[PDB]
């Protein structure tokens, strides 16, 4: 459950992110892949290498939809309502691994803001990250 | 796995009793009943849109005897499994694409049709070698992922 | 989320537990020592011996907050928020193991309700459980 | 621990670099503001009621040096990270009572400490090898756990 403290530190970090989002999205893919294998068995279609296009453009939109969810932290649930059925009916993602890639999210996050990146900034966008998760398998079962 | 003797002899009396055939159907309907996102593996074995579509599809109770009867020859291997379900792994793996998380699932779900069908029989103590056994499997079946 | 037919699941093989909640909370609690060990780190003033009453005084304790829960299914979050303060902020129990305690009482139900343990029935009661666990370590943090 | 040398001359090259002090001291004070329940093992070490106040906390902080001193130890044996743990794993156990989650919550922050400090440096294949020591760790760790 967000509180104000912590929407306005995601709102700041995010701010941050501009425009790299995106170069982010994408190496939080790639750190994943590579420290999570497992979580690969779903890109099984994707070219997985280094600096794919895939991996790239994908990383691009899981990056957007983040940065929606910044936009509309006080309604994920209608902000995110696609996505959650996106993932609950189609790609079906076993839920364990939503926290796979929150933490590569966290990871890479820490390493590009490093001023920012304090330890309230990183139990904010830990506890964010814990909740679009919780939005995108709400609707499993 | 670390079993005790006095739990490799539990494990194996007990599974003594089991019917493999209808015991690896039960199981793998449970589990796309449960779990219904398992189902993504499954889109040709027909409706699963209910829990009688699932549990009563002659597809879902035949790959369910595959699965435990591979289940069962690990039991013979309990100090070898990672060698034992090596070319299952591969097959998971490479061909497949099975999220590991699968396997642990499937064990749970066994744990609960065992004690199921044993009743009072899958004691604590019973239940713990189990729970053993199902992790080495989910395991086992994992350790070729790469 | 829990459906008209998860809730009437419930209703029904809650119903039969009936007077052995206490009982059958107990035998739930041994289930989760004895296969999930770690769990003991939080019960070091315990006696964890077959039938202590500590155990036996425990699991009764647990069984009729469920028993609570199943009886204001449609407010859950108001019915427990004590327990979730208590759990929260006293007890600090790690999330993971609401998961372990879960799966040995639904083998508990198992084991003692062969009839009404159907596919249907363990579906609800595994999606009931899971919420009840939500609900526990929504202060969390 | 599956390292390959590649994997292990990248873990040893950056480690190499790492202020202990600092990086323990850090890395036990986000844990204690990341996942404020792990606070409950602590409750002597002051207060803790601010990031600050956990941050600035000289026992947190010597908590930290400590904790991070003997993980820098079992580095130099990758290869038996099982032995080189035995008795912190029987006192974690046995007298602190710790479950051993809390240790995979740490390797976690770890990396997240690692990545802060190193940027451009802690890459996809750096941090993998350092997942694969902080999860050897928290298993060597919580092995005599019973
Ligand atoms: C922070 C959590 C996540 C977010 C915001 C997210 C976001 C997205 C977005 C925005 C799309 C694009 C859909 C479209 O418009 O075509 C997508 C697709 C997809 N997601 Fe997620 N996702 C998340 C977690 C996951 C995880 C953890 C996995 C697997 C490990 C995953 C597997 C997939 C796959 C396989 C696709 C489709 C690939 C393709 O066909 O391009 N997602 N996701
Ligand atoms: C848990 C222990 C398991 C064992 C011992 C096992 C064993 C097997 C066997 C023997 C086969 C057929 C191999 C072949 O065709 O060469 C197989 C295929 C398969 N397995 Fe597993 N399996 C297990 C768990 C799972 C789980 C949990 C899932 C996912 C929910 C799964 C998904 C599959 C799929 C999708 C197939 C192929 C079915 C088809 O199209 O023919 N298995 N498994
Ligand atoms: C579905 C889950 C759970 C429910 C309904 C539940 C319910 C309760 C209840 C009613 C109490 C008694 C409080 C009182 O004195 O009024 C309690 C205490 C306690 N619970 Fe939970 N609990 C749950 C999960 C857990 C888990 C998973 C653990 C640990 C692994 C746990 C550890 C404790 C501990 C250590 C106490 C303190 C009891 C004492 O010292 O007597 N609880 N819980
Ligand atoms: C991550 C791997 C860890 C290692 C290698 C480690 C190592 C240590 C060491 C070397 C000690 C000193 C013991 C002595 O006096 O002989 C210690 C004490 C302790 N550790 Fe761990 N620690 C780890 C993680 C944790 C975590 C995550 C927690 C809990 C949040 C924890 C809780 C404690 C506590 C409560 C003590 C007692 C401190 C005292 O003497 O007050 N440890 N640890
Ligand atoms: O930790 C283990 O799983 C291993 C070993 O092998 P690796 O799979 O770690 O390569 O010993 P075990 O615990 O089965 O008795």
């Amino acid at each position: 459950v967000l509180s104000p403290a912590d929407k306005t530190n995601v709102k700041a970090a995010w701010g941050k992110v501009g425009a790299h989002a995106g170069e982010y999205g994408a190496e939080a893919l790639e750190r994943m892949f590579l420290s999570f294998p497992t979580t690969k068995t779903y890109f099984p279609h994707f070219d997985l290498s280094h600096g794919s296009a895939q991996v790239k453009g994908h990383g691009k939109k899981v990056a957007d939809a983040l940065t929606n969810a910044v936009a509309h932290v006080d309604d994920m649930p209608n902000a995110l309502s696609a996505l959650s059925d996106l993932h609950a009916h189609k790609l079906r993602v076993d839920p364990v691994n939503f926290k796979l890639l929150s933490h590569c999210l966290l990871v890479t996050l820490a390493a590009h803001l490093p001023a920012e990146f304090t330890p309230a900034v990183h139990a904010s966008l830990d506890k964010f990250l814990a909740s679009v998760s919780t939005v995108l398998t709400s609707k499993y079962r | 796995v670390h079993l005790t003797p006095e739990e490799k002899s539990a494990v194996t009396a007990l599974w003594g009793k089991v019917n493999v055939d209808e015991v690896g159907g039960e199981a793998l309907g449970r589990l796309l009943v449960v779990y219904p996102w398992t189902q993504r593996f499954f889109e040709s074995f027909g409706d699963l849109s209910t829990p009688d579509a699932v549990m009563g599809n002659p597809k879902v109770k035949a790959h369910g005897k595959k699965v435990l009867g591979a289940f069962s020859d690990g039991l013979a291997h309990l100090d070898n499994l990672k060698g034992t379900f090596a070319t299952l792994s591969e097959l998971h793996c490479d061909k497949l694409h099975v999220d590991p998380e699968n396997f642990r699932l499937l064990g749970n779900v066994l744990v609960c049709v065992l004690a199921h069908h044993f009743g009072k029989e899958f004691t604590p103590p019973v239940q713990a070698a189990y729970q053993k056994v199902v992790a080495g499997v989910a395991n086992a079946l994992a350790h070729k992922y790469h």
